[PDB]
């Protein structure tokens, strides 16, 4: 189980932005119990908002907590360059229990943003001789660091033997992904086409290839 | 002052038993519940268990219930998580964190629990920096590399992509050149995925002149270091 967060969230240094935490009436609707973790990389997550509204001692203003039905929201005043990171909505559950939220990547805007590059290679004649069939999916020179990627065989959605890495950013300030689709050398000779659907601020490329 | 240092974590084999520690150091750690929290790689916070300030009070999540246990030495300042039969998905770094507590204020006065027990505030205060377990049944592999050739399809106009796949591998550092480090702009290698197998495979991209395809050589340069493999593979256009 799992609370419901936006999976990226961004805005210019001094904007004001919010994350949503959806739960149930037996987590964030049941209890004033909602605390928020931030995770900076390379560091230990800290506590920002704890029992919806309250801050500890130390953490600014700008951070607040808010909470309705089912929904619970964290909002970050005048947005700075040090709130960049991971945030994590957690939850008291009825059971004693303790629920997480996906997370939330929340980056500040320090260039404009950029779609990804996409470039799908079909298995090499090498591998295919290996008995083996990787298809790689090279996406590229985006920002902020957050995409979506899925596959098709055919048109089909093909969830077995995918393989995504997490974007890293790539020397020149922007992120880069790939993502695998393993097969056997028959499965890749079986279907008629293969694609490749990446996902960056609600557009889409996609990218197709044949057992040519 | 208040720290959690985790140990105990690296590279298991699957089936096997793990024991990961947390020391505690500048606050009474009896006084405190606390809890075990998961990150699996690229993914998100995921709650396993918490246990009461005297250790009569366990949960575990239904994920990890049958999986893992929960102990703590109140003598030592410690706490514990022992893993019976790892799998191969149990690979993630463990966080140790201490769950808020204290007295009940009412009307300006301090109220304890039975014992000067501490009521908990359901947040977690102070976090360790983790540990990681990684679970694989793989030994020290080499890689194999194939090229992904450059085509129409990687051709941004003027310039192409074109790199190496370096598949099937173990451990970790593997080391991705270019035209023997004349090429360096362009180059992207990419984080390694570990696989259902056990085994880590990682890509390298260069972008290059559309013009220099048919003319200039492409070599990338795989280094496996823990393996004593090293790979050089002409990665040029098909047809
Ligand atoms: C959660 O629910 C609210 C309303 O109840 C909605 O407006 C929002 O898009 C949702 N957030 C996520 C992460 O699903």
């Amino acid at each position: 189980s799992a609370l419901t967060q936006p999976a990226s969230v961004s805005g210019s240094p001094g904007q004001t932005i919010t994350i949503s935490c959806n739960g149930t009436s037996s987590d964030v609707g049941g209890f004033d119990s909602v605390s928020w973790y931030q995770q900076s990389p390379g560091k230990a997550p800290k506590v920002m908002v704890f029992d919806v509204s309250h801050r500890p001692s130390g953490i600014s203003n700008r951070f607040s907590g808010s909470k309705s039905g089912n929904t619970a929201s964290l909002t970050i005043s005048g947005l700075h360059i040090e709130d960049e990171g991971d945030y994590f909505c957690s939850s008291l559950t009825d059971r004693s229990h303790r629920i997480f939220g996906g997370g939330t990547k929340v980056t500040v805007l320090g260039q404009p943003k950029a779609a990804p590059s996409v470039t799908l290679f079909p298995p090499s004649s090498e591998e295919l001789q290996a008995n083996k069939a990787t298809l790689v999916c090279l996406i590229s020179d985006f920002y902020p660091g957050a995409v979506t990627v899925a596959w098709k065989a055919d048109s089909s959605p093909v969830k077995a033997g995918v393989e995504t890495t997490t974007p890293s950013k790539q020397s020149n300030n922007k992120y880069a992904a790939s993502s695998y689709l393993s097969l056997t050398p028959e499965q890749w000779k079986s279907h008629k086409s293969y694609s490749c659907q990446v996902t960056h601020e609600g557009s889409t490329v996609e990218k197709t290839v044949a057992p040519t | 002052q208040e720290q959690l240092v985790e140990s105990g974590g690296g590279v298991v084999q699957p089936g096997g038993s793990l024991r990961l520690s947390c020391l505690a150091s500048g606050f009474t750690f009896h006084k405190y519940g606390m809890h075990w929290v998961r990150q699996a790689p690229g993914k998100g916070l995921e709650w396993v268990a918490l246990i009461s300030d005297d250790g009569m009070r366990k949960y575990h999540s239904d994920s990890m219930w049958g999986r893992v246990t929960i102990s703590r030495d109140n003598s030592k300042n410690t706490l514990y998580l022992q893993f019976s039969s790892l799998k191969v998905e149990d690979t993630a770094m463990f966080f140790c964190a201490r769950e808020a507590g204290g007295p009940i204020w009412h009307d300006d006065v301090k109220y304890y629990d039975f014992n000067d027990g501490y009521y908990n505030y359901h947040y977690m205060d102070v976090w360790g920096k983790g540990t990681t377990v990684t679970v694989s049944s793989a030994s020290t592999k080499g890689p194999s590399v194939f090229p992904l050739a450059p085509s129409s399809k990687s051709t941004s106009g003027g310039t192409a992509a074109l790199g190496c796949l370096v598949k099937d591998y173990f451990p970790e550092p593997v080391t991705v050149s270019w035209n023997s480090g004349a090429l360096t702009s362009g180059v992207h290698t990419f984080p390694a995925v570990l696989q259902s197998s056990g085994l880590y495979s990682l890509s390298s991209v260069v972008t290059v002149p559309s013009s220099s395809l048919g003319t200039q050589t492409y070599i990338c340069n795989v280094n496996h270091k823990p393996s004593n493999t090293k790979v050089d593979k002409r990665v040029e256009p098909k047809s």
